[PDB]
RNA sequence: GUAAGUUUAGAUUAUAGCCAAAAGAGGGGCUCUUCUGGAACGGAAAAAACCUUUAAUAGUGAAUAAUUAACAACA
């Protein structure tokens, strides 16, 4: 038997299973392989509709068209006027997608979208928990709103 | 969850905190026009600067600290050496 | 094989990054069932409600008492006889008559 | 002499309670003090609660494909995805392959992580391990 | 402010294709057998 | 408490990577605890230190008597030395600072990715 | 390091704790005296008194704190 050797038993070997990766040189061709055919199918625009991933205030919001978002603050835009969402990470399509490291080059893709309405929120109690609580000891916050209606999507293959 | 990885990598711990995707304009107009500076852009902005200015302070004292040691050094080491007629 | 995960249930996935580092490139063509690993349509020869006259047939009694046609369709639905009991005015009066319906 | 708009005041809040505590101003009132408290608490909880469901459907979606919830949120962190709890749940609902995808991709970063754990450092690092 | 009522609303969002590579169903990720045999059979 | 505490060994200086010469200038300190139900001195050093807020930046010098009032504190705070990779900024660079985790201030932010 | 302090004039209110944890003194568990801390919407099972917790605001964000458990003897 050779030096180092052990024989296997429910001891001797770990319960995961070693993998073996593929060599990069080669790999790396592929990489380069795979980008090429997704730039042509970027070229010849097969795709039909899409979804974007784009964070707009605090939060990030799954997006496609058509969409509405509601944003629970003043934007001071006008209603009707098309604005640009400048922060996405991530966009899709039928057979492929694409993701940001952390966001994608602004070149890539551009999205706009337009303001609904501007409104604020209805009343939301804030009683408070005090001995002798009382009938009068309450507020109302009713903050601001405003509504966003999403527009287009666009995108080029410039990878 | 993941912030002692960043932190490896010299990034922040929270992706919340000092970064692009926080700092940098969330919009802008489609005609193309710049977005106003975001007021907590602006706000952090300002304790930053204020930062800045108070560090430089401390280091101009600091500098004078130390400094003025060596010109008092001096003034005692020439007070040492006296002579007269 | 480049792939890590099994390619054959749902989708083709192969993962690439950009030269310049920058995108994440995947792409997803779906995968058709194998004609081979399907079985035909059967060839012995419907709306759903046929089939409840069926399974909830008329034999004993003519229609059957109430206990037993709570547990012959309890038995048929898998579910307990509680939930097939009937409920009061008070309850059924609240019920909201129209429930916002959106897109 | 407005003591009966007072009631209404009350009453409005009160009209969907059971029990004489519905029509009667000294329990009325008590009631209607208690609901908005208990309301203005339940806010708090909400977001809570919602982040418990986020985090549970996204743990059977990777289950399904083999990938506890854990290995999944940290390999993504080392890959500079910043995608947010709740999205992550979007992705697997509607976007099944998609979501494949992305676990392709959590799977090769561990299996990258393993083999450099492995490695000991003296190997380079991995293509999908480049920061 | 616009005609609509204002009121809780229960979801911000409002879409008309919440859907682009299809709804997840059981029968997703579940490998296919020759001839579509069912488990257990004996054929 | 015993100045061996803080009398240094060569092992500490390996393993800190600090040179017991050219001792570092400015110190960082941040709040990572709660005063409520600790004494009264505890209490007034925090606020005297201006530490109210926790996990708040703050800019001190490494002089003695700084150095006695965060020991006093030295459990409740976290010390990192300043480092200036590039050095002080200037009037014009004043409002391009920013403070990284790892401790170096530069004068310069550029908003490109470090990766 | 930091921003209050001393004096003059007028003037009341308050003047019964509770529990934890230390140091003493009687008992020899208790009985006292002295010092320190506390009053969650989190946690220790429910938990005024222990632990994590700077105020309070909307959000279908994010990073963290305390956190009921723990793995026979031969030389």
């Amino acid at each position: 038997y050779p030096q180092g050797y052990v024989p296997k038993t429910s001891l001797s070997s770990p319960p995961w299973q070693e993998v073996v990766l593929p060599d990069p040189v080669e790999e790396t061709r592929h990489h380069a392989e795979v980008v090429k055919r997704v730039n042509e199918l970027i070229a010849t625009g097969q795709y039909g509709r899409l979804f974007a991933v784009v964070h707009f205030a605090s939060h990030q919001w799954k997006v496609t068209a058509e969409d509405l978002i509601l944003i629970e603050n003043e934007l001071d835009i006008k209603c009707g006027e098309r604005i640009r969402l400048e922060k996405v990470l991530l966009v899709g399509a039928d057979n492929f997608t694409l993701l940001g490291k952390p966001l994608l080059r602004k070149e890539l893709v551009r999205v706009e979208a337009t303001v609904i309405e501007k409104t604020e929120s209805w009343p939301k109690i804030n009683m408070k928990f005090r001995k002798r609580k009382n009938f009068r000891k309450k507020k109302i916050i009713v903050n601001p709103q405003t509504i966003l209606r999403i527009n287009t999507i666009e995108i080029a293959p410039r990878l | 969850a993941g912030g002692q990885w960043r932190l490896q990598q010299g990034l922040a711990a929270n992706p919340s905190g000092y970064g692009p995707l926080t700092e940098l304009p969330d919009w802008s107009f489609a005609d193309g026009r710049p977005a106003p500076p975001m007021k907590g852009q602006l706000r952090r902005k300002a304790q930053r600067e204020k930062l800045a200015r108070r560090v430089v302070l401390l280091t101009q004292e600091m500098d004078a600290g130390i400094q003025a040691w060596k010109l008092r050094q001096q003034k005692l080491q020439e007070e040492r050496k006296k002579e007269h007629d | 094989t480049y792939s890590s995960l099994p390619d054959d249930y749902n989708c083709q996935v192969d993962l690439a990054l950009t030269a310049d580092g920058r995108t994440i490139v995947c792409y997803h063509p779906s995968v058709d069932i194998p004609y081979e690993h399907t079985k035909p349509i059967p060839q012995p020869d419907e709306t759903h409600e046929q089939i409840l006259k069926a399974k909830l047939e008329v034999r004993k009694s003519k229609q059957l008492e109430q206990g037993p046609m709570i547990e012959q369709l309890s038995k048929v639905f898998y579910t307990t006889k509680h939930r097939w009991y009937p409920h009061g005015q008070y309850h059924n009066r609240r019920k909201k008559l129209n429930p916002p319906r959106d897109r | 002499t407005d003591r009966y708009w007072r009631v209404q005041e009350v009453l409005k809040h009160a009209q969907h309670f059971r029990g004489r505590k519905n029509r009667c101003y000294r329990l009325a009132v008590r009631a209607v003090t208690r609901a908005f408290v208990k309301c203005t608490k339940a806010r708090r909880l909400k977001k809570r609660n919602l982040r418990t469901l986020w985090i549970n459907r996204i743990t059977a979606a990777s289950q399904e494909h083999g990938l506890k919830y854990p290995a999944f949120i940290v390999n993504l962190i080392k890959c500079q995805v910043e995608l947010n709890r709740k999205v992550l749940v979007d992705l697997a609902i509607y976007e099944p392959k998609t979501f494949k995808s992305l676990a392709a991709l959590a799977k090769r970063r561990q299996q990258e992580g393993f083999a450099a754990a492995l490695g000991d450092g003296k190997e380079p690092e991995g293509i999908f391990s480049r920061v | 402010q616009s005609g609509l009522d204002v009121i809780r609303i229960r979801k911000p969002f409002h879409t008309d294709n919440p859907s682009i590579q299809g709804q997840w169903h059981p029968f997703t990720n579940k490998r296919t057998a020759l001839h579509g045999l069912r488990p257990r059979e004996l054929r | 408490i015993p100045d061996k505490v803080f009398q240094p060994k060569p092992e500490d200086h390996e393993k800190y990577g600090g040179d017991p010469q050219n001792p570092h200038k400015l110190h960082i300190v941040t709040r990572i605890r709660s005063t409520k139900r600790r004494p009264y001195w505890e209490k007034d050093t925090i606020k005297m230190l201006g530490l109210q807020k926790a996990h708040s930046p703050q800019i001190h010098k490494n002089i003695p008597s700084v150095n006695a009032k965060l020991k006093v504190v030295k459990h409740l705070i976290r010390i990192q030395p300043l480092k200036l990779p590039q050095g002080l900024p200037t009037e014009e660079t004043m409002s391009s600072t920013c403070l990284k985790s790892t401790g170096e201030l530069v004068v310069q932010w550029h908003l490109k990715p470090v990766e």
